[PDB]
């Protein structure tokens, strides 16, 4: 009564033109209801007909039809087991490089359907090449239509390394960031973002992006009104933020991340303050453009509003250390920080319980910060000098004894850089010397780290101006190790080495 | 296009409307 199938499966099955237009139309209609489409699956000689036909048909009308009914039971999750047991992948990879527009939707859709609620579909469409397909159709401008493809490469790119690499060789990157800097259609930007995000990870996808202009087409973005495709941009401009050093017109990014400071979303925060860290590292221009706009009242409120949640502080942190040296205005920025009640904040995050990541970027600041000599009272005051100090030995003994991250010998590098710079003040002096530290201090010129020579040569050479530092730095017997020094490699070792045996006479 | 292959095409259009008349 209301199952007739074997007879239209026949006539599909037939070797003429309009007896297999005109059934394939009467299929379609009854894929409409949501009813008669069950009849049309769990029947695998029905299924197979149309798969068959669809892929071999040449009338326009009738591969519309067919391709619409596969469409309406991909809906259902028993029509697509249906699909890909029909062979239906490898037939809608064909259609897609059908000629006619309308088709293609149909194509893409059911391949979309087949991606996200069907087992093994990833798979069959990269095999029967479905990836140089869907790239190749970026081209395309209907936004509807390229929001399903970019969604279709999503699914097919993520945790795919292989997938990745083939969109990289197909000119996947140069497309997607095209879609971004012309399209305003919210949910293709979103879909579209997501596939960027998910190529932003691969370390070759990476600086082609880069390349391709992907930091400021995303940065378009972010005072979008739309959430999900503000934070998937942001997302993948932290990813993207550590191959992006040599970029330029940065400056409305740059403004617009500062403001994103502000934001009450610990998600925007954290990749705002992240992507700034990167930004700003050894970049000379941004460090003067973030600074001008009000990066350091920015951050320091960061911060401070940020607690102990250390995915905020450490990349807040890391830009503050990258912002207070450096650069034209880089004095300002270290009396800014003062000024805008940051110095006891910053000391606090040395102490647990704050890990090795966050301990060592704040320690880089404190050394920055000391360059300003209106810090070197406060920062005595808060208590910097004793935790460096118990910092400096408890990593030192690390590396005696024959862990989480990074290494110690950063560590004890790191603070003796920080107290070199802090000895410049004679209160901090006579604190430093009453810490016995003058014997860790001889023990790391025989350090054969350069770097760590360097400073504590200097702390060294800051202690030796005062008579009693002097004596004690020769009763630790500093001789044999610094007139070592004085034939160093290192100019910087050679030249504090100099000084320190000036001093002990 | 041949004698037999006409008469089974009409055939074949006339079962596509005796199902129309079943459903609907
Ligand atoms: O065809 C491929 O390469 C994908 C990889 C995971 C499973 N199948
Ligand atoms: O790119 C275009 O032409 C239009 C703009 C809004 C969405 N697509
Ligand atoms: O506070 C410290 O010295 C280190 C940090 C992680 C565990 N203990």
């Amino acid at each position: 009564a209301t199952r007739a199938i074997p007879e239209l499966t026949k006539l599909l099955n037939d070797e003429d033109q309009v007896v297999v237009n005109k059934a394939a139309v009467m299929v379609h209609q009854l894929s409409k209801k949501e009813a008669s489409r069950h009849a049309i699956m769990r029947s695998p000689q029905m299924v197979s007909a149309i798969v068959r036909t669809m892929q071999n048909t040449n009338d326009v009308e009738t591969a519309r039809c067919t391709a619409g009914t596969l469409h309406n039971l991909s809906h259902h999750r028993e029509g697509l087991l249906a699909i890909f047991k029909s062979g239906g992948i490898p037939a809608l990879v064909k259609m897609l490089g059908s000629p006619v527009d309308s088709v293609l939707f149909y194509a893409i859709t059911t391949l979309h359907n087949l991606l996200l609620h069907q087992e093994g579909a990833k798979m069959a469409v990269r095999l029967a090449g479905g990836l140089q397909k869907m790239v190749a159709l970026l081209n395309k401008t209907n936004v509807k239509f390229l929001a399903i493809t970019t969604d279709c490469l999503q699914i097919l790119a993520y945790g795919n390394q292989e997938s990745k690499l083939i969109i990289l060789a197909s000119g996947g990157p140069q497309a997607l960031v095209n879609i971004m800097r012309t399209y305003t259609y919210e949910k293709l930007l979103w879909t579209t973002s997501r596939v960027l995000k998910v190529l932003s990870v691969c370390s070759s996808n990476k600086p082609a992006i880069v390349e391709a202009g992907g930091m400021q087409a995303l940065g378009l973005h972010l005072t979008d009104p739309s959430q999900r495709l503000v934070q998937n941009c942001l997302w993948t401009l932290r990813n993207l933020s550590d191959a992006a050093t040599k970029q330029e017109g940065m400056e409305g990014l740059l403004g617009t991340l500062v403001q994103l400071l502000g934001s009450d979303d610990i998600n925007v925060v954290t990749c705002a303050a992240g992507i700034l860290s990167n930004l700003t590292c050894n970049n000379y221009k941004n460090k003067m453009m973030v600074c001008q706009v009000g990066g350091i009242e920015a951050l320091v409120r960061t911060v401070l509003r940020a607690g102990d949640r250390e995915d905020i502080t450490e990349p807040a942190i890391c830009a503050l250390r990258h912002l207070t040296s450096r650069h034209q205005e880089a004095e300002m920025a270290q009396n800014a920080v003062r000024l805008h009640y940051g110095l006891p904040v910053v000391v606090k995050l040395l102490h647990p319980p704050s890990h090795w990541p966050l301990i060592k970027a704040t320690v880089g600041l404190i050394r920055n910060l000391a360059l300003c000599p209106a810090n070197h009272a406060p920062l005595r005051e808060q208590g910097a000098i004793p935790r460096l100090v118990q910092l400096l030995v408890r990593a030192h003994q690390d590396t005696q004894r024959r862990v989480e991250g990074v290494r110690m010998e950063e560590i004890v590098e790191g603070c003796t850089g920080a107290l070199h710079i802090l000895a410049r003040d004679v209160h901090n002096r006579i604190v430093i010397r009453g810490l016995n530290t003058i014997p860790l201090f001889v023990q790391l010129l025989y350090s054969p780290i350069e770097n760590i020579q360097r400073v504590a040569a200097g702390v060294l050479c800051e202690l030796a101006q005062d008579k009693e530092a002097a004596e004690a730095i020769e009763a630790e017997g500093a001789t044999a190790p610094l007139t070592e020094l004085l034939h160093s490699r290192n100019e910087g070792v050679a030249t504090y080495a100099a000084a320190v045996l000036f001093r002990m006479s | 296009l041949s004698q037999e292959q006409l008469e089974h095409r009409e055939r074949s259009l006339q079962t596509l409307r005796d199902i129309q008349r079943m459903l609907a």
